[PDB]
């Protein structure tokens, strides 16, 4: 209806909040309150999202591939853009390689990494919110520097 | 009078290694499929190619280009490679490698300042290819010229930086 | 190549995004759960 | 009065939208 | 010059690589940007504002070896079917912007392709180019959909001609190393360099390396006089079809509707579920 | 830029008018 | 419909199949008050990517993954078939817009500790997606065999030979042969195409079927 | 909107337009009432 | 109030009807994108293409065939059409459709016979294209061969059967 | 292990994702004594999808699906690749054993009153996988492109030409242009490579499912 | 604990065989007995077969498509043969196509034209042997004649 | 003859239909078998059996119109590399086998298609070719695997010579219809038939019209005797590795050697299982 | 094309499969179920 | 085998080859009893 | 010692094998 | 095709010698 309580008179859902698990018990009911009414509006506004970009901004079909001629800015997608900027700015090749792979497999380590403490909300994690941040603001700063000359990629133009 | 697990364990890597024996068998055929065929020739059967893939040939040359140009043409393991016209003659004993050695883009001929500049970082090759400038690590492959034509392999020493052909 | 609306996309998602995130934590951090 | 202007518009109010639709639906944010 | 590139390169002012032959002869590198719109409309006469900043103040050494003001130039590729429109189609206001900046196709049925210059860039900072996107509905060569505008903008005087020989608005090299140790001017500004090393500088440029010393090979003798430079800006605009847009927005008010009705729908079930509970 | 803010507020007023008068007429004959 | 009501003709199929267990297993779940609008993020996720699998679908019947004929197939497709630049653009920017949403979908799951146990494995399988989805668009950014594709594809492929060992090996390896060129697209297209849609549909059904056993995370 | 470059532009209406829709929602959501 | 079944059905559909509005609009695209594009050349337009794709010179394809030759090329959608050297041009009025009418097949000439001979089943046609042997239902299409070569939709009553061309 | 027997790690797994509820979900069914070896053969069906989904796999890296390269694609993968000659021969050979076993798994079913009441569906969805299968053969037979199989599928593409109205447009569909061409060869790989993987899949996932919940049928 | 028998004094259990299901509920353990041990055995054998087949009989290339040359002798794999014969000796193309679609649609009626009794032994069930026995023959026959002149197709030879 | 088809088509006996030249002028159409083993090893030498069957009894007529025995001929188109084998190579048994039979390259360079004929039929009904397999190992051009092997066989003599005129050895029709009335032997077995329409009959068939009769347009004047007929068949040979088959037994005997292990493994668990039950 | 070894398996394992089917329907005919 | 045309030879190969299966998995059940 | 033979044998022999070991295992047919 | 039994029946008479020499060998090392 508009909202159930968590039974914690129940022993199995108790059992179930004991180890994280069990939040899928309490609350506004997941059908047909959420997936039927609250999902198609989700997908809906994304689909006519994307479709309003690819008709407000078209995919260009661009100029054929010359294996002599490469261009004079070349870039991977956007996503890629700080990766790419470690290639650029490591004389290293490397060491370039290992810090692009170093995210992924870096990432796998988090939950592991972090397990120290139970606690879930940022403001009860100060190191853990410290590293993020820096790590964002230092992908970030990256990818940005991946749009500028190899010389005034690591000050942005200052 | 039951196997136990030491048994059991004996007895499932029996059957189990047979398994994976034969699942190694059967697996060497897909991954020496999935691994692309030699088939590039030799580092001494790579002739000059074209754009469109042809064969330029010497005597082409002549009244083809000025003199003192230097033009692209495919070469040794694929990579463009430019051919030198020396102003007399048409071709040198080496072709320059064109690919650039800090992150992999064709490097344009300057003549006009005599060098090879790369354009996506501005690493500077000189007019036989040692590094002058920029980030590259290294200098640009030779390409040992062979009917004066085919884009051997070079594997004497560097008349350029005095070492081993880091290429090979 | 560089594709200015899409950055432009991309940049005023993420640091909203992230402050909205922070804003929630805030809210249930400075208020209790249900059980 | 412009079209690439309504276009325009038309999509960013379809984000707005979105959002506010999905944060009136649930009740909250 | 434009036309020197017209000459040089007779086909097109751009190379496979992007780069803009102007940069053959135009040694140095500065900013020029383009304002083109990001969608426009077929048959619709739109500016595309060229913009080549240099310091108005900054002179340099002209061709006979005074200093001087400076003159822009620029070539802009507009997509296939891009036109400067013709001065019938420009409106009152447009035409008075534009003012009397004389343009060129730059080839026969590469009207797209378009070069000006050389302008006096002391008020020609930003030059206006009306173009005249086409119209698909008729051209059958011509789609809707986004294309690549490539621009090259130049502001000082060429470091090379077309000959290959030098100007004076660059810095000169010494051949080799050598102990030339001699100086004399030739009856002008222009002063000459005379083991054996022959080296001649024209009035334009200013002398650093001082006489009877040591030069080694390919050092700078003189100082670099360029204060202009050429720059590209590969950019990007959209032929877009009204009937897109309007479908578009028709699409999107049928979704945002869709949504409502999603929501009111959800509110009724609630109503549903709140008295069911209240069994 | 400009007249495009004006065509955001009138595009939102006309669909949060429509959105109150679909649940209040919705509400009214007992639909929803 | 609403979820079952008045159904009375699926007597059939709840007499055969007991499609009523898995009715009540779906209306058995419950949506916590701390669930806030960044969870639709995930979701919104493989949203792009249903769209990703329709119009990259679409444009399976028409491109030619050959260096003689992708980019003219490419154009074509914007050119010629209908509505087959709607179809083109909306698949690059839902590409864009999944990888945006994925970015989104982590820093909600950090940003409210649905990492932490027990949830490791659902981070660890939800890195292999973005790694499949990374490697998706890679592949995928050159199909089109344009000048920034191809170029793009000779940069990150001739990069591995910097290992010294089995450098070259993995970049013949990736590369379909020594240079890039016609094996390479073949290889990126069955990549593209076949291989990394079965390991993202794979990874996907692991990561749902995760989230589902366990739930969502604890609130904040 | 029919600008030229939409990187900066199109950030802070991406940031005003996603707070904007956070605040219509709550709008709508103190003017639907409660019952009628 | 609670509302009812009528109502929530009622509003049931009114939520989804515009979700299935959205939809179809949606789908028309899809749809009408796996269609193939309307580019089959032109039905009366085509000129005459050989295996190799070019067009086919009337210079060269007169004094290059015997008297009363029929070689096929490639005409309307594709379709191998014969055109016929009636031994003193190097043209005629018509275009024999070598697609046979039973299923499918090229149907090959055989001058030693004077007549197309079907090779999958042995439906025979005579030097026309009217049906006298063989299960092939109906008779070969034609064409307007014309030139000073273009091959064009026939539309004329048929001259072989009697009758308005079947294929139309 | 045969299904958990004496592990340790296995907590870690038991405690997050309780692998236990699995292990004694497949551990709590049985055979029953009126199994026969036919049994096997639906089964052995899937193996042959599987080695046709493995194979076909393989070859999507050396096979370039345009008329000017898909039979120099073919004989490249027959002669010069390694082992190309046995992944193409195991392709062939596993298309006619799974048709093959398909049938066989279909005279068991009849034979076998494995379809009746509460199978229904269950036949259905075979039914179903037998036209996807079918689909398979035809749209993989003329990807060699050589002149038996171009033959075969320009015989076959032109059958609806005989509906009387909506016959031409049909045509069109299933050649992609006027003609067996380009068009054909492309929309026919995508249909062999994506589209019917995918279907057979999701017909797959189905009958097991049902298989699965209705068990199997029970004794003569 | 080789075969379980069934415990006839569970409710679940009876109501599911009066529905026909809960034939997974005894007999040999399903796993590790078959699922693990049986099931790969047929795996092995399978794939051992075709690889040997393929070596044994490697598939062949082939000649080049010429869209201007019809072979004399042009068929589908095995399995259409019967539909295509049905598409080459039926004179009404409509009919030959009614013919090649009525299999699929034709076969999913089977569960429901066979709903009239629950007897799933062939020996109870005569009519539904007789049809099937001469859809076998029909079809085998149809198949056969494929690889015959249209003349010969029907009678094979006729002795 | 097989050098009609040699001068008649020089570049291949078969067309892109896969139909022998043979055919277009021997019209008729019979049967004719090629026994090629399905596997052959390479450099190994094996035996092609080409029958040509028609019955002994069955006499043609012949060119001057006399009737006499058939002569035999065929064309065995084999795969690249495949080659008749030299005498040198060939055993004994097979030398005997193979008589006296001339084989020859159809074209130089390309010894895969061997031409023979015209043999008597009496005695070479049953050609046996010398076939030597090429090895992929020498040449590197020839690979393993399965190719086609073609064959066309005729009995009688052909309808049609290289200057397209018919010889005597089919039925003759009329150029149209009308009344001809006029038989005559020709001083020897053939006729000369003149309303007065002109047509000649050659001595080798027998008018089946009778005279003074209004014959249609197009109809056979005469009967057929064709006796013999062309017939073609394509099968196909498996040159193959004898690695392949050594590294295949192996494998297959690792595979039942497995299944041995997981048959003796499940009743290792059942014993175990038992065990367990009777705790 | 015909391949007569492919053929020649699927003439031998459908007949045989058929009869196998049969007689182990027969033979569970004359005699009694599990339960 | 080494013979072509196993058409009729292979259906007989393949009828011989399924009855022999079931014989000798029968003969192993009975020779493996204790 | 036909190697050809050989191949077919040990094919023609895994199937045979299969269908023993498949009814060996399960105990009956 | 006569070889050809002799090879099947020897392989037979192989693996099914084996087979029971591993079944008899475990039962007797109480591997089984
Ligand atoms: C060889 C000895 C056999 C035997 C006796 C059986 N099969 Fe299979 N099987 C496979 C799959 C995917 C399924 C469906 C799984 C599911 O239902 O979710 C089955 C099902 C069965 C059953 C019914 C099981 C049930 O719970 O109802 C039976 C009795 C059965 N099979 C017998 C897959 C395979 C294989 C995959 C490679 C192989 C090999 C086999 N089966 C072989 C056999
Ligand atoms: C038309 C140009 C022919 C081609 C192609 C082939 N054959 Fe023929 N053949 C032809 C004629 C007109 C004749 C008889 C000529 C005469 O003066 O009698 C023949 C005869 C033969 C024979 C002899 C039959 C006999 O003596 O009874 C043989 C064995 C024969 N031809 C074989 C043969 C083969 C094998 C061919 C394909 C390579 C072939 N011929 C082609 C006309 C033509
Ligand atoms: C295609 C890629 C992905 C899709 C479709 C996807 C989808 C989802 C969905 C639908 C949920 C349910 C909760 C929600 O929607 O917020 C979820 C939760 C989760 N995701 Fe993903 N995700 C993807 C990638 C990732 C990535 C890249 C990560 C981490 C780097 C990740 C880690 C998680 C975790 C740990 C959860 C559980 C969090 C919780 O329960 O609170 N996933 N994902
Ligand atoms: S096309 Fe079939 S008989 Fe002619």
């Amino acid at each position: 209806s508009i909202i159930k309580k968590p039974d914690l008179s129940d022993p199995d859902l108790r059992a179930k909040l004991a180890k994280g698990m069990g939040h899928n018990y309490y609350g506004e009911p997941a059908w047909p309150n959420d997936i039927l009414y609250m999902f198609p509006i989700c997908i809906l506004g994304a689909l006519g999202l994307i479709a309003g970009l690819a008709i407000l901004d078209p995919a260009m079909i661009g100029e054929p591939a010359d294996p002599f001629a490469t261009p004079l800015e070349i870039l991977p997608e956007w996503y890629l853009y700080p990766t790419f900027q470690i290639l650029r700015i490591l004389p290293n090749k490397l060491l370039g390689i290992a810090g692009m792979a170093a995210i992924p497999l870096g990432l796998m380590l988090v939950p592991f990494i972090e397990s120290v403490n139970k606690f879930q909300n940022p403001f009860r994690r100060p190191i853990a919110m410290t590293v993020f941040l820096f790590g964002t603001a230092a992908a970030l700063w990256l990818g940005a520097g991946a749009t500028f000359p190899i010389d005034k990629s690591l000050t942005l133009g200052l | 009078d039951v196997p136990d697990l030491g048994r059991r364990q004996f007895m499932n890597l029996l059957t189990f290694g047979t398994i994976t024996g034969v699942a190694a068998g059967a697996l060497y055929p897909a991954v020496k499929y999935l691994i692309p065929p030699s088939s590039g020739g030799s580092g001494g059967g790579v002739t000059a190619k074209d754009a469109l893939g042809n064969d330029v040939k010497v005597t082409e040359f002549l009244a083809s280009h000025n003199a003192g140009d230097r033009v692209l043409a495919q070469g040794l393991k694929g990579d463009p490679t430019y051919i030198v016209v020396q102003g007399d003659d048409t071709i040198a004993n080496y072709g320059i490698n064109a690919v650039c050695t800090h992150l992999g883009c064709v490097v344009p001929w300057n003549a006009s300042e005599n060098k090879f500049m790369c354009p996506c970082h501005g690493s500077q090759y000189n007019a036989e290819g040692k590094v002058v400038r920029g980030p590259a690590p290294l200098s640009l492959a030779l390409a040992h010229a062979t009917v004066t034509l085919v884009l051997s392999t070079w594997t004497e020493t560097d008349f350029r930086t005095d070492e081993d052909p880091w290429w090979a | 190549m560089i594709e200015p609306l899409l950055l432009g996309i991309v940049l005023g998602l993420i640091p909203v995004t992230l402050a909205g995130l922070f804003v929630a934590a805030y809210l249930q951090y400075k208020r209790g759960n249900q059980f | 009065m412009d079209i690439l202007t309504l276009g325009w518009v038309s999509v960013l109010v379809l984000f707005t939208w979105s959002i506010s639709m999905v944060v009136w639906g649930r009740n909250g944010f | 010059y434009p036309f020197w590139a017209q000459e040089t390169a007779p086909l097109t002012p751009r190379e496979a690589t992007g780069r803009i032959v102007c940069a053959n002869c135009h040694l140095a590198q500065k900013a020029a940007e383009v304002e083109i719109p990001q969608a426009v409309l077929p048959d619709t006469v739109f500016e595309a504002v060229v913009k080549i900043p240099y310091d108005l103040d900054s002179q340099q050494v002209l061709g006979d070896g005074s200093k001087g003001g400076l003159n822009v130039g620029a070539v802009l590729m507009l997509p296939e079917g891009f036109k400067i429109a013709p001065p019938d189609r420009l409106s009152e206001g447009l035409k008075e912007k534009v003012g009397g900046t004389y343009f060129q196709p730059y080839r026969e049925d590469m009207e797209n392709v378009v070069i000006v210059g050389p302008l006096p860039g002391e008020q020609y900072q930003e030059i206006v180019f009306p173009v005249l996107s086409p119209d698909p509905a008729k051209d059958k060569s011509i789609n809707y959909g986004k294309f690549a505008v490539h621009l090259g903008a130049n502001r000082g005087r060429g470091q090379i001609y077309p000959t290959g020989l030098l100007s004076n608005n660059n810095a000169f090299k010494a051949p080799n190393a050598g102990t030339i140790s001699e100086v004399n001017a030739l009856e002008a500004g222009g002063y000459q360099l005379i083991g054996t090393e022959t080296v001649d500088i024209p009035a334009g440029p200013e002398l650093i390396v001082s006489a009877g010393q040591t030069v080694e090979a390919g050092e700078f003798l003189t100082n670099n006089p360029n204060v202009g430079g050429f720059g590209q800006k590969d950019t990007e605009v959209v032929l877009q079809n009204p009937t897109r847009i309007k479908f578009l927005v028709l699409f999107l008010a049928g979704i945002m509707l869709s949504q409502i009705l999603l929501v009111l729908k959800k509110k009724q079930i609630e109503k549903v579920q709140a008295a069911e509970l209240n069994f | 830029m400009a007249a495009g803010v004006g065509i955001f507020i009138g595009y939102i007023a006309v669909f949060t008018g429509v959105t109150l008068g679909l649940l209040y007429g919705l509400r009214f004959v007992k639909l929803i | 419909s609403k979820e079952v009501t008045e159904s009375k003709v699926f007597q059939w199929f709840n007499d055969r199949l007991e499609v009523q267990a898995i009715s009540d297993d779906i209306a058995s779940k419950y949506v916590p008050p701390h669930v806030n609008i960044f969870y639709c993020l995930g979701g919104l996720t493989l949203t792009c990517f249903l769209i990703q699998f329709a119009t990259g679908f679409a444009m399976t019947f028409y491109y030619k993954p050959t260096v003689t004929e992708a980019f003219a197939s490419v154009q074509y497709i914007m050119n010629e078939v209908n509505f087959g630049w709607l179809i083109r653009s909306i698949h690059r920017w839902s590409a864009s817009m999944m990888v945006l949403m994925m970015i989104l979908h982590v820093f909600r799951v950090y940003l409210t500790g649905g990492f932490k146990k027990p949830r490791e494995l659902t981070w660890v399988v939800g890195v292999m997606l973005a790694v499949t989805t990374v490697t998706f668009g890679v592949t995928g950014y050159s199909l089109p065999w344009d000048q920034v594709g191809y170029w793009a594809v000779k940069i990150v492929s001739g990069v591995p030979a910097a290992i010294p060992v089995v450098g070259d090996q993995l970049v013949t390896l990736m590369r379909g042969s020594e240079s890039v060129g016609q094996a390479t697209l073949t290889r990126f297209y069955s990549l593209h195409t076949f291989v990394l849609p079965w390991a993202i549909a794979v990874l996907l059904l692991l990561h749902f079927l995760m989230i589902r056993k366990q739930g969502i995370s604890g609130p904040l | 909107m029919t600008a030229e470059s939409m990187l900066a532009n199109g950030a802070f209406i991406m940031i005003g337009l996603t707070l904007l829709g956070l605040a219509w929602g709550f709008v709508i959501i103190k003017l639907q009432g409660s019952e009628e």
